[PDB]
């Protein structure tokens, strides 16, 4: 926060490679719920068969 | 010292043939120096590529 200091190439990169995995992370489980999770136009179609 | 740094081993037992730069068996003491001086950082652009 507070830092006069100059960062290393470690750790930036660490950081880096951390903030990756959790993008990936996020972006996995954006693809695993769409494909299992929402859905509305055959729902909606079922619904309206039944109605 | 070496290489311009100094390390204090820390190893409970003899060690040879170590090299310095283990932190398991040294400490590395960075440097404290006075910080208000503008120590200027060297940075070298040397186009990385983000797997170094």
């Amino acid at each position: 926060n507070g830092s006069l200091l100059v960062p290393t190439q470690n750790a930036v990169y660490d950081k880096i490679v951390t903030v990756d995995a959790a993008i990936a992370t996020a972006n996995t489980n954006i693809t695993n719920l769409g494909t299992a999770k929402a859905d509305l136009s055959y729902v909606n179609t079922q619904l309206s068969a039944d109605q | 010292s070496y290489f311009g740094k100094n390390y204090i081993s820390k190893s409970l037992s003899p060690i040879i043939n170590i090299l310095p730069t283990v932190t398991d068996s040294w400490y590395e003491l960075v440097i404290t120096l006075p910080e208000s001086v503008s120590v200027i950082a060297t940075g070298s652009d040397t186009a990385y590529g983000t797997g170094w």
